[PDB]
């Protein structure tokens, strides 16, 4: 109960919530990879890819990016399930696996954006304006929030000769 | 999944002997 309603974990939970919602929105927003051939700037996305100058249409073409993205979102769902179950019936310990899942979702998103950076580098020079900063911010938010939630969930480092972990609260 | 069709995840199995200290 003590590390459940404290503000130090409430703020990290809020950060995780905004990060997860913006990450879920950022999987469809393909506004990060633009390439100028040299009036034919392109748009590269996980699912559908298109180039625009009327005649505009986006469709697929490296599906490992999609697979790791769905794995990351499944991790986010499991973390949210654990976090929700932690609050009710005083499950104070369930906040740790939620942190682990959030951290791993952030890492999976980081690897997905890394593979997409490799893809856009292998295609002129690109430019990140809207969605790459969004994905990097989502990764940073999820990673730091998961790490902080894990650190707050773990009780404390003893700092006393008699004090030890797994004490009676 | 790479074989079916990313480098730092191989470091997690190295940390397996950090838990060796528990004893």
């Amino acid at each position: 109960m003590s590390p459940t309603e404290a503000p130090k974990v409430r703020v990290t939970l809020f950060c995780i919530l905004v990060g997860i919602v913006l990450a879920m929105t950022a999987v469809v927003s393909d506004h990060w990879a633009v390439l100028s051939p040299h009036c034919e700037a392109a748009h590269f996305g996980l699912w559908r890819i298109c180039t625009k100058r009327g005649e505009k249409n986006c469709s697929y073409f490296s599906i490992s990016a999609a697979a790791i993205s769905v794995f990351s979102l499944g991790f986010l769902i499991m973390g949210t399930i654990c976090a929700l179950m932690a609050f009710r019936k005083k499950r104070d310990y369930l906040l740790r696996p939620a942190s682990m899942f959030y951290v791993f979702a952030g890492l999976c998103l980081f690897v997905s954006l890394e593979v997409m950076r490799q893809s856009v580098k292998r295609m002129i020079e690109y430019y990140y304006s809207w969605s790459f900063a969004c994905a990097c911010a989502a990764f940073v938010l999820l990673f730091l929030g998961g790490i902080s939630l894990l650190l707050f969930s773990l009780p404390r480092m003893p700092q006393n000769p008699w004090e030890s972990c797994m004490d009676a609260e | 999944i790479d074989t079916f069709l990313s480098a730092f995840f191989r470091l997690f199995r190295v940390m397996r002997l950090i838990k060796l200290l528990s004893r």
